[PDB]
RNA sequence: GAGAGGA
DNA sequence: CGCTCTGCTCCTTCTCCTTTCCTCT
DNA sequence: CAGGAGAAGGAGCAGAGCG
């Protein structure tokens, strides 16, 4: 009976969503775990993400073969492709109401074995081209614009909340049946 | 239903849809011809029409079908295309020129007999009761028989226990490529054979190459959480590390190394291998992006089906199941033939243009449209010859089919009507295989359960029933958006762990996503279909053995109308029948008002159908309009067929075509090779509700003999009869045989 | 059978998501992801009814009665942003669950 | 028993579908005798008397442990011991790769040790673990199943689906003078050519009599003589 | 489809099975059959 | 073995490490496991069914 | 054009799979006749029924006789059609037996047939397999050029 | 037929909710199929014998079966009384759908009149599912010959 | 040549 | 005492058959 | 287009003898 409103804000350019296919939620009642993250590489016009998570060497690192077969690798590389999916909105609660924001991009990150490729290419060294191949060409022609990280924020929340229902946008010429017909 | 959608409607509707859509589709496909020299010279096919010179305002004059039949000509209409040819002064000019003559199917949107009523037909020497749907080529009535085939782009898994081998082949069929991607099981190890790769590639490697490289999401996409499946699939998960550990690029390189496909231009082995996954592996799905999750999950579902078959047989699907088969009519075959002929014509025209323009100087462009009229004989000659001889020679697919067209049978009226609406099995002989020749219960209402050439095609050749409508490709893109609105998460937003915890909705064979509450989704989609939001032929159903909500939209599915019943009671409500009998609600407002709906073979799995209104328990969701529509046009001849033994009904269906009698109203204005006629045909005493609809009481083949069932004279021991003289004298069984003899006074070259 | 179990599961998801919305009123870093039909019918309110029934509206009067997406887990999902190709990719936090809405009849 | 059976006898095929070995027991007045003999002539896999299989590593070695449950052995009254199972595994390791050492720790817990190059131990041990609970421990490794059937007048005999006629005749608990299979070539191999002729004639006569047709036996005898 | 001597000999319609062991014979007819009880057997 | 390593999720492999010590780890990962003897059992409980006794 | 007469040996079907050949053509007076003088056009043997179970044909005969006596065309349709009880009522109203079995007089001895005879109109259709097109005989004539065989 | 249907229905519910005593050779489902097939054969034989004994003198099918001129007592029993079981390939009709024979029966239904039983004689007239099952058997025979 | 009865 | 032929035995991949004809067209 | 059955080469081990 009690009204529980929600309002959609502006686009605020594009905010993406990362999904770690490998990292699960905690088996306990407190799934507040998040690995240390740094060295994020983005790639536009092909929608590529590369997230690097360093690993602690005091627990199950195998210091010998890591440098014997590869270089000084201590961080697994999570690569992902940002797929577009309309209708996906992220919601957060500031007051009794709910604030929504478009997502327009979701990426599932999976481990990438860059060191294996590097080792193979080092060991080996001693015309439309249409279709997805062309896209792959871009993916390995120019890429890897560097980017930083930031843990915790408030300016995004403030810029999403300053809408304060100034443009309620309640005007709607259609009705239930019209919307059903024009899905 | 038969007034709005006649018995011969597969051929008519398919040909009309062809001439209305596929002509322009092929035109826009091959809309441009280029050259290495003279970059400012191109031909643009703006528009194409059949029998319509420019505006005209009137269909061009066609030779009447009977005149074509008598003169041994070919019934056809001209094809007029638009022309855009440039000039050295860079001036674009337009023209409308004939490009050939396409044969016209009788009683189609192009034939003159379209909407002719008992006076135009009489003036054109055409029988009003003639079925139509057949071509007149070289003065011969040739009909393109409906071809049945396995469903394209669908998974068919057969467990060959004879060796312990199971498989997951898919005959993906595109407009250009058609290839089978089998997923066999050898040495307890799942593979993936192909006609373009070398030998038995392990499944783990192809799954890594398709994007799912985690090596644990494989176990969550092929086994879910069943312990009895993981141990079965654990055997082949270690082949991605036994040879050596793999990454996505390494797996692509490995699959491309053994690719047998040749490259006409130099491409890297990894580059080719990506192609081998991009398009070559599954022609059905082309992943022209940076994410291959759809193809990877498709292969994962194929492997899941294979593992399900491995753990316990009897979970496979029968190939002979009617819902697994599609029917291709004359329209699609003619579309293929015309596309091949048109591409050959364009290649020849471009070669001739390059040859003429090769001269360095004075390369005139005036009268550039001479070679097109020179070659316009080639297209029509090839079309007529391919239709007449029945040998459909194609090169794009390297497909050769023989006996597609049959000479229309003229013995009785029912023979000519039953040759139409006939289905030919794709199997050549099926010597001892008693599978495709059996009577599958799934064809109830879809195929005539009594009419079948007895003998050596006894089970291969089948005939359509009365209540039966063949589907056509409605849509594919809008339904994805409709599903996403309906509340299924996309395929790129569901983790592999929870992918097998709830029903996943498959749209036309390819996984789209997973949606909770499958019953609500199915009910809402069916309501949307009934209220008219989507096409009536889009069939959605639920499979529970593998949790799925399948949606089928492609044409060729066999559908029949059924009365929708709500909780406990029907929806006709006894007042819509009154309006139907009055003259309104011509079975189309019945679909618009959601009283009846088309069920195909697969959607009947989810339904509970009542034979009669008095049997409706408050759980059934459909009602039979009438149970006597399970028999075709021929089988409607039998009186009280539900009392006879089934082989008797089959023999009657076989021998009713070869019963002499009235053939057509113009049977005396007709010169055919061999006509049998009855002097005094008589309407049957014991009629049938079917024979009124097919007009068998207006052109009967038989007489009401006063039979006395009695052993008499001894000359009637084994099936022999005792005809009564003094009745033969008065005229009883009197018949006539008409035979034509043709003579051509050819003019020799001398 | 199927309908009754579906209704019970829908009621359970309604009460569970109401509890989740009440619980995540604190806003340290948590989000939630909504799926909506496209074309933007044109906001409204997620009006809760008696006996734990939840429904939404838009500027047009339309009661999209669809609540409760997959309870999928063991896939750590977090949300980030992009700011004009400059120093960007600010971690906006993780999401608790997912909601999918659907127009009804 | 239709046309395909006559075709199989006529063509003298080396393999036929559903070959049935009728074996008559020496003592068939009690089911206790009828089941102790049956267990000797069945493909009794390890899986039915393994009760679990595990793969256990150590600091520098690894092995496979399977504890045979004596309860099922006693309830199935099989005549075999731990040493019998071990020697059966070693002898049937023809299908497997290699097996030379078997140990017993207590209450029949057989351990098979695999010791050797990178990943060879792990892959070999995994394959051995997968292929361990299917080695025929007791019986004849050419038999799908065997069922005790009760004849009229109280007699009973065992019907076997397989190709082990010589072994079935040899094993104790049955009378070898009366034990016959459907397969003609098997009878030819194990009992001379005259027995093959007798089997051909008798099987053709039985097939054409079960179908109710009246063909004189002399034509069948002529056919058998022509074949043999 | 060249008809090699092997094609001319082998097959169901080859010389051995179409012309040597079973030929077409003269002084033969083929017609429909009807009963005739008044006609004696033989 | 049928075990998967965190941060790699590939299948676990037993390798003859230094001095012939069987170490459990995954390729393509900076991960190992000093072996405790793996006394955690990979036991497969074979689905034996009911049996009947006459003797 | 060629006008053909139903010669002996022509194939007639019965719309129930009871295909047969014209065994004999007998004169009208050498035929059974009822009280009204009707002689049958076709005398089908009764042995075609007991092993082929064409009860639909018997029901067709009764329905046809009742309809023609009532001056209407009866319906034999799958799962329905004119019920047998109504047709038998019509048949007994006109003075005929309820089962359609009249009592005939032998046409050659002129006495009653000691069993009532199933008698009525059945829709018989003449098939195209006529003996005139199938009779074929050879003594000498054309021989194959290759093997010198007929 | 009602008694046989009642017995088959109680056997079906016993197989569903609980378990039935499996025959020494087959499994549970095959035991159920064999038991219901035997029961249907017995009831058909009994009603056929009743019909044959109740058939009067001077009956044309009866005479043609007694003298052996055409047919037998089974044919006249099917024409008059009942044509019980339409066995195809040595067993009852297979499943033409998911856990069903026809869409006119409940899912997972094994009772007679739903898996190839024709309680209607040819004189009475076949019900649509019975007609389809008989057509399946007839086409099986026709294909078998060729 | 190949399309189909037919027994 | 390993080494090196023979020899045997699988194992795989290959080849030759599927009524009668009896018509028409 | 399926089904059945042989003949012919690789290929992997026992077995024998040996300098
Ligand atoms: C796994 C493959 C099974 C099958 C191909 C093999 C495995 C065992 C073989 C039989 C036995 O050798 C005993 C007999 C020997 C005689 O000489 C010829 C017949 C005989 C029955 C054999 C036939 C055939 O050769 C069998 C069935
Ligand atoms: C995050 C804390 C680190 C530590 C507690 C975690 C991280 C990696 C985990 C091991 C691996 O998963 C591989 C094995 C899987 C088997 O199922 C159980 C044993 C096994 C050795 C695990 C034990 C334990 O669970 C480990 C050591
Ligand atoms: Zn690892």
């Amino acid at each position: 009976i009690e009204e529980f409103p929600l309002k959609i804000s502006g686009e605020e350019e594009s905010l993406h969503v990362f999904q770690y296919a490998n990292r699960p939620r905690l088996v306990g009642r407190k799934p507040a775990e998040h690995p240390f993250i740094s060295a994020a590489r983005y790639k536009p016009k092909s929608h590529l993400w590369e997230i690097d998570i360093p690993l602690d060497e005091q627990a199950f690192y195998n210091k010998d073969k890591a440098e014997s077969e590869w270089n000084g690798v201590n961080v697994q590389t999570l690569k992902g492709v940002g797929v577009e999916n309309n209708g996906q909105y992220a919601a957060f609660v500031k007051d009794m109401q709910v604030y929504l924001v478009p997502i327009e991009r979701v990426a599932q990150l999976k481990p990438f074995f860059k060191y294996i490729d590097d080792a193979n290419v080092t060991r080996k060294q001693e015309n439309r081209l249409t279709g997805s191949l062309l896209a792959h060409k871009v993916a390995d022609e120019e890429a890897n614009i560097e980017l930083t990280w930031a843990e915790g924020t408030f300016e995004q929340f403030k810029d999403t909340i300053v809408k304060e229902a100034e443009d309620k946008t309640l005007v709607a010429l259609e009705k239930q049946e019209d919307y059903i017909d024009n899905l | 239903f038969l007034k709005v959608k006649g018995l011969v409607k597969q051929h008519l509707d398919s040909f009309n849809y062809f001439v209305d859509t596929d002509l322009k589709k092929i035109i826009k496909a091959n809309q441009l011809i280029l050259s290495d020299v003279d970059p400012e010279f191109y031909l643009k096919y703006v528009d194409i029409r059949v029998g319509k010179k420019s505006s005209s305002s009137t269909k061009d004059y066609l030779t009447p079908p009977h005149e074509c039949r008598l003169r041994d000509m070919t019934y056809s209409a001209p094809i007029y295309v638009d022309i855009e040819y440039t000039r050295g002064r860079n001036i674009i000019m337009h023209k409308d020129v004939e490009i050939g003559r396409m044969p016209i199917m009788l009683r189609s949107n192009k034939c003159i007999l379209y909407d002719a009523d008992e006076s135009k037909m009489a003036k054109l020497n055409e029988c009003p009761l003639d079925p139509g749907g057949y071509f007149i080529v070289n003065g011969t009535e040739k009909v393109i028989l409906v071809q049945e085939q396995l469903s394209k782009n669908r998974i068919i898994v057969e467990a060959d226990e004879k060796k312990g081998i199971v498989q997951a082949s898919v005959t993906s069929s595109t407009h250009e490529r058609k290839s089978k991607t089998y997923v066999i099981t050898k040495n307890g190890k799942i593979y993936l054979k192909h006609n373009s790769i070398a030998e038995e590639i392990p499944i783990a490697i192809v799954l890594k190459a398709c994007g799912i490289l985690s090596d644990l999401e494989i176990m969550q996409l092929v086994c879910g959480n069943d312990s009895s499946y993981q141990d079965i699939f654990a055997v082949n998960l270690e082949e991605s590390s036994k040879l050596d550990i793999y990454t996505q690029q390494q797996a692509l390189e490995y699959i491309g190394a053994k690719v047998k496909t040749m490259r006409r231009q130099k491409l890297t082995i990894l580059q080719e291998g990506i192609e081998a996954i991009a398009t070559t592996v599954i022609a059905h799905l082309t992943v022209e992006a940076l994410d291959f999750r759809e193809k990877a999950l498709y292969i994962a579902m194929m492997t899941r089906r294979v593992v399900m078959a491995m753990y316990n047989p009897k979970m496979i699907d029968d190939r002979d199941y009617v819902g697994n088969k599609r029917l291709e009519l004359a329209g699609q075959l003619i579309s293929l033939l015309f596309e091949d002929l048109f591409k050959k014509f364009n290649n020849d025209f471009k070669l001739s243009i390059d040859k003429v323009l090769k001269k360095p100087n004075r390369a005139m462009e005036y009268d550039a449209l001479l070679s097109i009229n020179v070659h316009s004989n080639n297209i029509t000659s090839g079309l007529n010859r391919a239709i007449s001889t029945g040998n459909w020679s194609l090169k794009r697919f390297k497909m050769e089919r023989a006996g597609v067209t049959h000479v229309l049978s003229r013995l009785s009226y029912i023979s000519a009507l039953g040759m139409m609406t006939r289905i030919s099995s794709q199997f050549e002989k099926s010597r001892k295989v008693s599978g495709p020749r059996a009577l599958q219960p799934s064809q109830f209402g879809m195929l005539c359960t009594a009419d079948t050439p007895e003998g050596e095609a006894c089970g291969l050749v089948k005939n359509l029933a009365l209540m039966t409508h063949i589907t056509t490709d409605d849509e594919e893109e809008p339904i994805k958006k409709l599903c996403y609105v309906l509340g299924v998460e996309d395929i790129t937003l569901i983790d592999s762990a929870s992918l097998h915890l709830n029903y996943g909705v498959y749209l036309n064979g390819t996984l789209i996503g997973s949606i909770r509450f499958p019953t609500k989704f199915v009910t809402q989609f069916r309501h949307l279909r009934r209220t008219g939001k989507v096409s009536e032929f889009i069939s959605i159903y639920s499979n529970s053995h593998q949790m799925a909500v399948h949606i089928a939209t492609d044409g060729g599915r066999i559908c029949r109308p059924l009365i929708i019943v709500s909780d406990g009671q029907s929806r006709v409500k006894d007042i819509h029948l009154r309006k139907l009998l009055d003259g309104e609600l011509d079975f189309d407002d019945f679909l618009k008002l959601g009283l009846v709906e088309y069920l195909d073979v697969n959607e009947e799995n989810d339904s509970y159908i009542a034979l009669y209104e008095k049997d409706i328990v408050p759980s059934m969701t459909h009602l039979e309009i009438e149970p006597f529509t399970i028999l075709g046009a021929v089988a409607g001849l039998i009186p009280y067929p539900h009392h006879n033994q089934s082989p008797r009904n089959t023999y009657q269906c076989a021998m009713g075509k070869q019963a002499i009698g009235a053939i057509a109203y113009n049977q005396f204005k007709r010169i055919d090779t061999l006509l049998y006629l009855m002097t005094y045909p008589q309407q049957p005493m014991v009629k049938t509700k079917t024979i009124e609809l097919i007009d068998y009481d207006k052109l009967p083949a038989g007489q009401n003999a006063t039979v006395a069932v009695m052993s008499y004279s001894g000359y009637d021991i084994e099936d022999a009869l005792v005809l009564n003289k003094s009745s033969i004298d008065r005229g009883f069984g009197r018949c006539e045989t008409r035979r034509k003899t043709t003579t051509v006074l050819k003019r020799y070259a001398n | 059978k199927e309908a009754a179990a579906e209704l019970e599961l829908l009621n359970a998801d309604h009460q569970h998501i109401l509890r989740k919305l009440k619980k995540m009123n604190n806003k340290p870093e948590r989000f939630m992801v909504f799926q909506l039909p496209t074309r933007l019918p044109a906001v409204g309110s997620i009006r809760v009814h008696k006996s734990g029934k939840l429904s939404v509206k838009i500027g047009n009067v339309v009661m999209d009665i669809g609540k409760g997406a997959e309870t999928t887990f063991l896939q750590d999902v977090i949300a980030l942003s992009i700011a004009d190709d400059a120093s960007s990719a600010e971690l906006l936090g993780r999401v608790d669950g997912k909601i999918v809405v659907t127009p009804q009849i | 028993l239709g046309v395909p059976r006559i075709k199989e006898i006529i063509n003298a095929s080396k393999v036929i579908s559903t070959p049935i070995i009728n074996a008559v027991l020496v003592n068939d007045n009690d089911e206790r005798a009828a089941r102790v003999v049956k267990g000797r002539v069945e493909k009794t896999l390890l899986s039915d008397v393994a009760f679990y299989v595990q793969d256990v590593y150590k600091d520098n070695l690894s092995f496979i442990q399977v504890r045979i449950d004596l309860g099922t052995i006693d309830k199935l009254q099989l005549e075999l011991t731990i040493e019998d199972i071990a020697v059966a595994i070693t002898r049937a390791s023809k299908l497997k790769i290699q097996a030379s050492d078997v140990n017993i720790i207590g209450k029949d817990r057989i351990a098979i040790n695999v010791f050797p190059s990178e990943n060879d131990v792990f892959y070999r041990m995994q394959q051995l673990r997968r292929a361990l609970p299917d080695v025929v421990v007791k019986g004849l490794p050419d038999i799908s199943r065997a069922v005790i059937n009760i004849r009229d007048d109280g007699k009973r005999e065992l019907l076997v689906e397989g190709y082990g006629l010589r072994d079935v005749m040899c094993t104790d608990g049955v009378i070898g003078s009366r034990t016959t299979t459907n397969h003609v070539l098997e009878v030819f191999s194990v009992l001379g050519i005259e027995a093959a002729r007798y089997s051909i004639i008798r099987e053709i006569n039985y097939t054409m009599s079960n179908h109710g047709m009246s063909v004189d036996p002399r034509h069948i005898q002529l056919l058998g003589d022509v074949m043999t | 489809p060249i008809r090699g001597f092997c094609q001319r000999l082998k097959g169901k319609q080859g010389r051995f099975r179409g012309n040597l062991s079973g030929k077409r014979v003269d002084f033969s007819g083929r017609t429909v059959i009807s009963p005739d009880p008044n006609l004696s057997i033989d | 073995m049928l075990s998967f390593c965190p941060s790699c999720n590939n299948m676990l492999l037993i390798t003859s490490g230094d001095s012939g010590v069987y170490t459990l780890a995954c390729r393509s990962c900076p991960y190992e496991f000093p072996i405790e003897g793996i006394e955690i059992y990979d036991r497969k409980k074979l689905p034996r069914k009911e049996v009947d006794d006459v003797l | 054009r060629q006008n053909r007469r139903p010669e002996l040996g022509d194939k007639f079907s019965s719309r129930h799979g009871q295909k047969g050949v014209c065994g004999i053509i007998v004169k009208q007076e050498d035929m059974p006749f009822n009280d009204q003088g009707i002689v049958p056009d076709i005398i089908m043997n009764p042995h075609g029924f007991p092993s082929r179970m064409t009860v639909g044909k018997m029901i067709e005969l009764i329905s046809g006789k009742a309809g023609v006596l009532n001056g209407t065309l009866e319906y034999g349709t799958c799962f329905g059609g004119s019920k047998l009880e109504d047709m038998s009522k019509i048949l007994v109203d006109q003075g005929f037996n309820y089962s359609g079995k009249d009592m005939l007089y032998s046409g050659i001895t002129g006495e009653c047939l000691q069993a009532y005879i199933f008698f009525g109109p059945i829709y018989y259709q003449k098939l195209k397999h006529m003996v005139l097109d199938k009779m074929h005989a050879r003594a000498r004539g054309p021989r194959a050029v290759l093997t010198r065989q007929p | 037929v009602e008694i046989a249907y009642h017995k088959c229905d109680e056997l079906i519910t016993l197989f569903n909710k609980g378990e039935l005593e499996t025959q020494p050779g087959c499994n549970e489902e095959q035991t159920l199929e064999a038991k219901i097939g035997g029961l249907l054969s017995k009831v058909r034989e009994e009603v056929g014998d009743v019909c044959i004994n109740e058939l009067d003198n001077w009956n044309a099918p009866l005479i043609m079966a007694t003298c052996g001129s055409k047919g037998s007592t089974l044919n006249v029993s099917q024409m008059v009384a009942v044509v019980g079981q339409q066995i195809i390939s040595g067993n009852r009709v297979p499943d033409g759908f998911q856990d069903r024979s026809l869409p006119h029966f409940p899912k997972n239904s094994k009772t007679p009149q739903s898996k190839g039983f024709v309680r209607n004689s040819f004189f009475s007239g076949l019900s649509p599912p019975e007609f389809l099952f008989h057509a399946i058997s007839g086409r099986e025979g026709l294909v078998d010959t060729a």
